[PDB]
């Protein structure tokens, strides 16, 4: 690890904005501006968006 | 003059200040936690004085 700066460091703490589907579609964007950018978070696969 | 000063009570500020406040504790009881309905926007539950 003291040659990477990956093997270190994660966020566990971040409050990211998940999205669920026909549930909170109202607090972000609508999906024909910007598609959903997918974000690596400790052991989670979710998808996030701008807020409106 | 006897009047105004019967309603109104004096209090002398230096003209070095602007304003007074008031620092106010006030004791509450409220019941529970935002629970979840799993959706996008969420109400408050009232907290409540114990005087009332």
């Amino acid at each position: 690890g003291l040659l990477d700066y990956t093997t270190l460091e994660t966020n566990s703490t971040e409050l990211i904005p998940v999205i669920q589907s026909g549930e909170n579609d109202e607090q972000f964007i609508d999906p024909s501006v910007l598609p959903a950018q997918t974000v690596k978070q400790g052991k989670d696969t979710f998808d996030t968006n701008f807020l409106k | 003059h006897e009047f105004a000063e019967l309603f109104y009570r004096t209090y002398i500020v230096t003209p070095d200040q602007a304003g007074f406040q008031l620092s106010i504790r006030r004791n509450l009881v409220w019941e529970g936690w935002t629970g979840e309905g799993l959706s996008g926007e969420k109400q408050e539950i009232s907290k409540r004085n114990i005087l009332q």
